[PDB]
């Protein structure tokens, strides 16, 4: 019954995160607001999230990026992928079925299923930025919409992305809420008004 | 491409055991209301054909089951009394892996809110109508007096007084009431006497917005409230 | 060559589960309206034999299955009431892949539109008679103001005054009414008095073409909407 | 519930299109009304559309074809085949039953059939025009009539041309609307008198 823990910690690294400018169009797969600290995207499109530090952590570092629900009456409750997209094809062998985020254009990604806690949660190695760039940019799938019957089902979500040393401990969290949906550009709109 | 959807006949025959289920429907994968009842029956769920709490708290453990949110008689019942309210996709998805899925990933929104214009989600409340006196005024026994007398005492009511319109004589006490429900038929001495002994006086639709909200709320935060209000 | 279209009993006992029919014809794979009322049956299909919205609304998922678009007291009923008007097809098609096809590739036309003077397509419409006061004026109850009351009704209207041609002393309120919907044998006095109060008045060629068009269009649009208006 | 766009976009490569001129005849197989901007055809009929660019898109380029309902009413209803045609030999075993628009000829036509829009839509790779003509022609097959019960149902579409490059990402964007009808001519001249 314990809730993955969400504050942030920029820790002894000084790590941020950061994401890309995309507007309002209706076509745009992925944008953020720094208003709402919340990403807006669409199912199994391409989600580039930043990663940003003051120090270089030593390879051997680990990314965990994990999804809990953001509603204190769901916390305990796990995120995961509505049954109706788990019979679905779309499983790159990589991914087990029942995972809402996935990681692609990394090979070294490995899926865990924790067997006490019984959340999922996908890790890759730390790699530092490229040369010519500031920041390690990681690659994230959203496998359901925030509306799926069965998984969120309309409930809102937090992406926990988690810096480890190899061991699991903890060196730095972030966070950010995110809807997945059919016009991420007009939902995006549209909350920022509802403020 | 809707059988996919549907999903099968139970193959364990007592998959729904121990389960009693209400349906209804308002007025996505559309709500097949009989294919989904013969999935219950098939994996021996017990279908209520109505309202029913006794067997609800001793026998079974009862689902409301619908394709979302509505304002039914056993809608309202259903969220007054703590039955959830479940989507038919729940019952097609325990079909389709021959095992019982989390109904608490299936929840349907309790409603419509006034207030917050707005669906808003279900979630854990307390009896919205706990130790609240109730004074039922109107000029039709079923659909206002049966009707809500029973959504206020399985909402916790102390007690909820039935009183038709104009066919009754005004031989009882008002000071006893915390709040009047009614209709346009309401007799005007009753709104007068209310008036003055300072006991409010409601629509139908306050009661249908608590149990919505999940929370009793203002007497008069919305026109609708107003036992009078008319369409228009 | 003549069960090549038809097509076989479904197979699946099933197939139709949850569906209710309502068949009518006129007065492209010849309409069987006996193997296809049998072929329904077999697969558990609900056959409706008159139009009943109660359970239209809270039942079955129900369609009207013709071979074409008719001017059928059914087929009014449900354009009024947004029932499906789907074509035999369908069904048959549906026993054929032992699989239900989407209806909304098979959706009949919603009839000829005099104004258009073609055939038009059903679109999904408000009710075309929201709110509408009408006055049924004629001398048969059933054939027009049994048959006329209940579409206007299902299709929207607030009232309608059956009021017999003839047989009927006039002591009502024209000013209450929107229309006075009536034929050749609507009293005079009616008449005059209608015209004195502005009050339009129509043949129910006015309310089937509304049903066509999906909307309340001009009670003077086409002469065919004058009351009197005779063959010739 | 997305529709596909259809909104004209010539791009970098200002593509445009172009077709044949075939007047009215009753015997004539296929033909355009530019005052419609469309296309009047014969089931299973050779139409051919023309492909016009001012600047050679890089090889790797595909084209693909869409139908698309052109009423509102039914644009988010996907175009299909009817279930008699499908139940019909004219497969050439390339394509699909299931789909309406085909492409004779050539011999790399993919046939889509996304996942998560449930589209159809037929894709042939770019290739330039040929020494001593200006424009690329491909030749589509319509396998059903506009009126076709349990198909495109008297519904009139719409054919959505795509240039895209090899990531899918979007080069250019034209189209046409579309009756497959008995006598193409007649219909034509029908519709042009009715402005
Ligand atoms: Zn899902
Ligand atoms: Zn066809």
């Amino acid at each position: 019954s314990s809730v993955p823990s969400q504050k942030t910690y920029q820790g002894s690294y000084g790590f941020r995160l950061g994401f890309l400018h995309s507007g309002t169009a209706k076509s745009v797969t992925c944008t953020y607001s720094p208003a709402l600290n919340k990403m807006f995207c669409q199912l199994a499109k391409t989600c580039p999230v930043q990663l940003w530090v003051d120090s270089t952590p030593p390879p051997g570092t680990r990314v965990r990026a994990m999804a809990i629900y953001k509603q204190s009456q769901h916390m305990t409750e796990v995120v995961r992928r509505c049954p109706h997209h788990e019979r679905c094809s779309d499983s790159d062998g990589l991914a087990p079925p029942q995972h809402l985020i996935r990681v692609e254009g990394n090979l070294r990604v490995e899926y865990l299923d924790d067997r006490n806690t019984f959340r999922h949660s996908v890790v890759v190695p730390y790699e530092p930025p490229e040369v010519g760039s500031d920041c390690t940019t990681i690659h994230y799938n959203y496998m359901c919409n925030s509306s799926c019957m069965g998984g969120m089902n309309r409930r809102p979500i937090l992406t926990i992305i988690t810096l480890e040393d190899s061991s699991g401990n903890l060196l730095g969290r972030n966070s950010f809420e995110v809807r997945v949906c059919a016009c991420p550009g007009r939902d995006r709109r549209t909350e920022e008004e509802n403020l | 491409a809707l059988e996919e959807q549907r999903g099968p006949l139970p193959l364990n025959k007592t998959l729904f055991l121990g389960y009693a289920f209400l349906l209804t429907m308002a007025t996505i994968p559309p709500f097949n209301k009989q294919y989904t009842e013969s999935q219950l029956r098939a994996g021996a769920g017990y279908i209520l054909e109505d309202f029913n709490e006794a067997q609800c708290n001793t026998a079974y453990q009862c689902l409301l089951i619908a394709d979302q949110h509505c304002r039914t008689r056993k809608y309202f019942l259903c969220l007054a009394s703590g039955i959830p309210c479940v989507s038919h996709v729940w019952v097609h998805d325990s079909c389709h892996a021959n095992q019982l899925q989390n109904y608490r990933n299936y929840l349907l929104p309790a409603g419509y809110s006034l207030e917050e214009q707005r669906i808003l989600d279900w979630q854990p409340r307390e009896n919205p109508f706990q130790n609240l006196k109730v004074l039922l005024v109107s000029d039709q026994q079923q659909n206002f007096l049966e009707l809500w007398s029973e959504i206020l005492m399985t909402g916790g009511a102390a007690s909820v007084k039935q009183h038709h319109s104009s066919a009754h004589n005004k031989d009882i006490a008002l000071g006893v009431f915390d709040v009047v429900v009614t209709d346009p038929s309401c007799p005007a001495s009753v709104l007068k006497c209310a008036e003055a002994l300072q006991l409010p006086v409601v629509s139908q639709e306050w009661v249908i917005q608590c149990l919505i909200v999940g929370e009793r709320i203002g007497f008069k935060q919305h026109p609708k409230y107003k036992h009078d209000y008319v369409s228009h």
